[PDB]
């Protein structure tokens, strides 16, 4: 549509006149060489437009031709088990035209458009479609993918072809009412899609990490936060979960990462099994991660994306388990672009605006009921990554509110090889209050009763270990050698698991439960020991506290039957004492 | 009426001359991409008027636009049928159910109360958290800031007194026609956690029979946080004094407030660092905090009562410090019992209670109600202060003398402080409080002498 | 001409006519001087320009200011005969051998690395030394910064590990053939001294014929600062992925590449940043360390090594911060070890290194290296808590065990960190740690198991 020329080069963004009567986001190609950009704010007859690549010798006054209707995003299939960016530009494409080494004026599409995917059905001619549940079922080898027309997107259907893998851009449906569509739909960048009510987690949490669910619930829908700096053991936490993690879908996203970190990941990623899917993880895990070799403006355009896309799997039953790591770095690019703008940093040395797009990221990701009545969930696990570890940096002391859970994991706890390593003096969930009533409801009954109790054992051996126990445990009294005995339980069966093996870091609601519970009814026999006078010698020596470890070994499998004889024999050890 | 702008903009944007726009008037702008936005025209020129855009800059164009004034000022309804009902959101509520009646339209901008149209407190509220309105003595003579910190929840706290005030006739003070179980509560701003907490709150509390939830739904533009304040509280202003009534502006956390206020002041070029939080902050909030008195020659009123916590746990940041500032004293809770398990832990070693004396007195709540209000203050103060020389000199330094101070603050802890969230009535707290006045002897006390010691044990 | 001369305020310069100039620009500029001069055109209009004069600002006049157009395009050579040669600067004679090798007229930046054309790390480099290779692994195309201090020589011990550095893959089975020894450096506002000291290393030993220098010297003009990295950079792409050679790029002095930058953006109107350093750093330091990284197929890649100063390594400023999200690691510098002469001076618990096994396995590097590894980090670190505590914890109570843990550091600082100029490998390096332990018993040796000492004791 438009055509207009270039008034000024300020660096990577560009002022530039003849674009009037613009509709805000486009594809746009800054001069001749192609550089991406997008058109953003106008002023008069001239814009500001913020243009993701450099320059090294475009003249002012050069053609500018855009596209004059708003960027989009487009979702269709192809999105799971494809490599995407967020600026919604496949990633796979780029290095097959840009070779070992990004090159200027090399632009691709936005979906997987070049291969034929497969297709079936769900709509027949002369029927009307319903927005938001809906339209027809790619069927992915990988992971099962509706692909479903948007709501508010009423009329007949008209000419639907039957099965056969056909291309994104060949129609396989059409709409006999107009505006007609192929397989791709497109959907506004930061426009979200309406819900029937509000919902509250109530779907169990299982990361695969005891202490990390178990203590602390957030939830199906909570908002989480694991502070300090990405990598130095905290790496453990992030791949583990998606593994296991009770989500359908995974999405991971980037802004600002790390080097040869950010690579190991990728490559080890399809490596990573899922035991719903058998083998690769990839499978249903979408892509979309922005590194700082990516473009000046890659970071700011990240988010929104992601956000989306996320919803669209959430519209079709389908929970997703979002990743938005590097938040801190996020706003590198922000305040870049604002500094050649009006809109400087005026907070705490960045945007007053970091304020508003930090706190909505959180307020469009959750459990909810979407207009097709399906429900999914949008949980985030937020990597921060401050420089300290300060609270007097914007992102921080904003989370910290808005957010309810933060995961610290320590140094310490870590390099002792039990898995996890979470400092729970300096964790917090504030979602458990209230969601004590739906824990009990579907899980189990005395499940709450078990985790709030036995929390105590922390406690009293934090202030004990110390130098309290610095002339041994056998000189002080035999209430506070309690804390100790019940305490090997603990640690070498609650709190010890292994990222090496596969038949312990898998874990679930039953597992999990036994063993909270069966250190419960060993501190109410520990506590009848010393009211009885019997031996700390023999107590540490019963073979109740090896029917705990074998069953640990076992993923869920022989849990069963090892409950049947392991807390019967708890019973009758300090009965045979 | 105007057609054509000249800036696309986020927070505020040209608008060719002026000839009839008024301060604060309520434009409708359709943007051509089938939107349509609103605003309040809050600086007027003849070179280029800046009208409050109301959204993102996404989503517009200068293909068609419209600048057209609906009316003079902001205006909206106050029904009499407002109580008892949850009216969530604004402009349009959306409480999820079809809106009530604007029986009378009258501004939403702010009524102002003349400082001679006032009067001494005279009303007390019983609340079901014993420990504050002992003490700290919860009158609507004062609007003190309770401050929940950081890793202390500011939800559950606030969840509880919802239900958990009640009426009487003279435990009270004023009748229980003077107050009814309605309430009013205005968002600041709320979030995520804020939001997914309160939901289960409604169905449980009687959002549907005894209090009214203004909203601003967590998920609305950032210009929204700087309406629903001065909106949700002029509706009450008017039942309150013209109708009769007594309710309670419960707030809730002031951060949000000062985030989306932010924004405004570095897109107009005005003061927006104090020390990384707005200069400007305390001038819209004179309004807020001016009905928050007691009138004079009308009965009922309006008392704000702030809620707000704190990005650290320090006070460094202008977040409290400013508030401190505007308004009187401080409540607060911090966590030195919240660690070990009470709820709700309280703790007013640096408070202040402004007036405690006034308000109630003697017979307006109990005889015993002005004596025990400083009592406990220091009984319990001196408590901890033992804590602190013990362990300086040694591992003691305590007295026969201290001993009695000592367990004065064990009597005080769990008996006293921790209590669920089960009501209390002002009987059964200070009929209570004087046999743990039983730890220390009696007679000659610090604040009570003998004329409360031989009544109450 | 190109008149419409304003502002010429220093090395600013406006002109109009800049219709038929480019950003990413460099121009010849005519005065009646005779100078002849350069600077690159920034934020360019069809009017107002802002070139920064290559040499001062004295000689601009008002009679001539034509420009003869060199090209809007950017220039950049990428070499090949550069593999062997010195220059100081851009690319100054100094050996007389000419500037640059044409092929191509390549831009400055062409942009980074394609992130699914990076492979994991899977080899190891060897800089002769023992503590930073043996206990933390300087693996494949790793970026790993050494924060430096202020007050200490940083440049001395930089090049003085120079020489010592000659890779050893030998235990994994490979050559230095097909790991070859490319010393490429740019550095920028060195010293008159050290500038002289640098190429003194080089010269001493066979070393010079097969590494480049670039140093822009700290009367050499700010502008041409900037640019000498990106020089070397886009010739360093065709060295190491396109010829398979093995670089290892040597960074010294950031805090001057970071202040001359600070002047560019100032005047692009781009505001600088917290502590005055800039915050459009971010973007143009990834460009240097992000060419970093193995490519998929291509054996050769670059290893990054980037030298900053800090007042006491303190992370008050951005110089850290920035750095240290895309680098991985760090590694301090102690007061102690410099002044007893224990070099290079790292740190216990202070000092990691990110990755150390994902670049060497067993067998690779010594298959007892996994355990030997995580030894001497808790091994040493038990020394420095009574590396003074002698006389403080009295000789009225004093132990075997820790005792004998004063005799370790001492030894531990004299053999194992310091080795002098002395070269070393993977083995004679290994050899060290072992001897030292042998003073210890087994009951003191935790971290290695029985079947490595087995081996080795």
């Amino acid at each position: 549509m438009i055509q207009g020329v270039i008034q000024k080069i300020a660096g990577p963004a560009v002022i530039a006149k003849g674009m009037l009567g613009a509709r805000m986001y486009d594809i746009c190609k800054v001069g001749e060489e192609g550089l991406v950009g997008e058109i953003i704010r106008l002023d008069g007859d001239t814009a500001f437009v913020q243009v993701y690549e450099d320059t090294s010798g475009l003249k002012v006054g050069e053609p500018v031709v855009s596209t004059g209707l708003p960027l989009a995003v487009e979702l269709g299939p192809g999105m799971l088990n494809g490599i995407y960016d967020g600026i919604q530009r496949p990633l796979e494409r780029i290095r097959e035209k840009t070779g070992i080494y990004i090159t200027r004026g090399v632009v691709v599409h936005a979906l997987d458009r070049e291969k034929k995917w497969a297709w079936t059905p769900m709509v027949k001619p002369g029927d009307e479609v319903r927005g938001g549940m809906v339209l027809g079922t790619v069927p992915e080898f990988g992971f099962t993918h509706k692909i479903l027309v948007p709501p508010d997107v009423r009329g007949r259907v008209k000419e639907v072809k039957p099965a056969g893998e056909y291309t994104v851009e060949e129609p396989v449906v059409v709409l006999e009412d107009g505006t007609e569509l192929k397989m791709y739909h497109t959907w506004p960048v930061r426009r979200a899609r309406p819900v029937q009510r509000k919902l509250d987690p109530n779907t169990p949490f299982l990361t695969g990490m005891r202490i990390l669910d178990v203590l602390f619930p957030v939830a199906m829908g909570g908002t989480a936060a694991i502070p300090g700096p990405f990598g130095s053991g905290k790496t453990v936490t992030q791949q583990s979960l998606a593994k296991w993690s009770n989500a359908d879908v995974v999405v991971y996203v980037g802004c600002g990462e790390r080097g040869n970190e950010m690579t190991d990941v990728l490559v080890e990623f399809p490596e990573l099994t899922d035991p719903k899917t058998g083998g690769p993880l990839m499978h249903r895990t979408v892509l979309i991660a922005n590194t700082s070799n990516m473009p000046v403006a890659a970071r700011e355009a990240s988010i929104y994306v992601g956000v989306t896309i996320a919803e669209y799997f959430r519209d079709q039953g389908f929970s997703v388990a979002l990743m938005a790591d590097s938040t801190s770095r996020w706003a590198e690019a922000l305040r870049e672009i604002s500094s050649r703008l009006e809109e400087m940093p005026a907070e705490e040395g960045y945007p007053p605006y970091l304020a508003a797009r930090l706190a909505a990221f959180y307020e469009r990701a959750g459990k909810v009921i979407t207009l097709g009545g399906e429900e999914g969930a949008v949980t985030i696990v937020g990597a921060v990554s401050p420089p300290g570890g300060d609270m007097s940096e914007p992102v921080t002391q904003s989370t910290l509110r808005i957010v309810g859970a933060f995961w610290r994991l320590d140094a310490s706890l870590a390099f002792r090889r039990h898995f996890p390593a979470i400092n729970w003096n300096g964790s917090y969930s504030l979602f458990t209050s209230a969601l004590d009533p739906w824990y009990r409801e579907n899980v189990a009954e005395d499940y709450p009763e078990l985790r709030d109790a036995i929390s105590e054992l922390l406690q009293r051996e934090a202030g004990l270990q110390e130098i309290v126990q610095l002339v041994g445990p056998d000189a002080l009294q035999d209430a506070e050698r309690l804390v100790i005995e019940v305490g090997r339980i603990i640690r070498e069966d609650f709190l010890q698991q292994n990222a090496y093996h596969e038949v312990d870091a898998y874990c679930s609601m039953k597992k999990a439960y036994g063993i909270m519970k069966m250190i419960l009814a060993f501190y109410k026999e520990a506590e009848a020991a010393i009211k009885r006078g019997v031996s700390i010698d023999e107590i540490l020596q019963l073979p109740v506290l090896e029917r705990i470890g074998r069953a640990r070994y076992v993923s869920e499998e022989e849990f069963p039957a090892y409950f049947e004889e392991a807390m019967k024999e708890i019973q009758g050890a300090f009965k045979a004492l | 009426e105007y057609t054509g702008i000249t800036y696309i903009s986020g927070p505020l944007l040209f608008v060719e001359n002026a000839k009839d726009l008024a301060y604060g008037a309520i434009v409708d702008i359709k943007d051509g991409t089938g939107r349509v936005r609103g605003g309040q025209v809050i600086e007027v020129s003849e070179e280029y008027a800046v009208i409050q855009v109301f959204e993102e800059t996404t989503g517009l164009d200068l293909a068609t636009t419209s600048v057209s004034l609906v009316e003079d000022v902001a205006r909206l309804g106050v029904s009499k049928e407002m109580l008892g009902r949850r009216f969530n959101g604004i402009g349009k509520p959306i409480d999820g159910l079809p809106p009530i009646t604007p029986e009378k339209r009258l501004p939403i901008t702010g009524l102002p109360l003349n400082p001679v149209a006032r009067r001494k407190p005279e009303q007390f509220i019983q609340t079901g958290i014993s420990t504050i309105d002992v003490m700290n003595t919860l009158v609507r003579g004062q609007k003190l800031p309770i401050f929940s910190g950081s890793g202390l929840p500011a939800n559950e706290i606030a969840a509880q007194i919802a239900r958990q005030a009640t009426v009487r006739p003279d435990l009270s003070g004023e009748g229980e026609k003077e107050e009814p179980f309605a309430v009013v509560f205005a968002a600041m701003g709320i979030t995520q956690r804020e939001l997914s907490y309160f939901i289960q709150e409604f169905e449980r509390t009687g959002a549907l029979s005894r209090s009214v939830l203004f909203l601003n739904k967590a998920d609305d533009p950032t210009i929204e946080r700087i309406l629903t304040p001065r909106m949700a509280l002029t509706v009450a202003e008017y039942l309150a004094f013209e109708h009769d009534y007594h309710v309670l502006v419960i707030l809730t956390d002031m951060t949000n407030y000062c985030e989306a206020l932010r924004e405004i002041g570095a897109a107009r070029e005005e003061i927006p660092g104090r020390r990384g939080y707005p200069g400007y902050m305390y001038t819209d909030l004179a309004t807020i905090y001016e009905r928050a008195g007691v009138v004079e020659g009308k009965k009922g009123s309006v008392t704000q009562i702030p809620i707000l916590s704190m990005p650290d746990d320090d006070r460094t940041h202008p977040i409290p410090d400013l508030t401190g500032y505007i308004t009187e004293g401080q409540i607060q809770l911090s966590r030195e019992l919240h660690r070990k398990g009470i709820y709700p832990p309280i703790d007013p070693l640096p408070s202040l209670s402004r007036l405690m004396n006034n308000g109630v007195g003697k017979g307006k709540t109990r005889e015993d109600h002005k004596q025990v209000s400083d009592q406990l203050y220091s009984a319990y103060a001196n408590g901890v202060d033992i804590r602190k020389l013990v362990a300086i000199i040694g591992e003691d330094a305590l007295t026969e003398n201290d001993r009695r101070y000592l367990q004065f603050a064990d009597a005080f802890e769990r008996f006293f402080i921790n209590q669920g969230q089960q009501n209390r009535s002002i009987e059964e707290s200070l009929q209570i409080a004087w046999a743990l006045l039983s730890m220390l002897p009696q007679g000659e006390l610090k604040r009570i002498s003998k004329d409360h010691i031989g009544k109450y044990y």
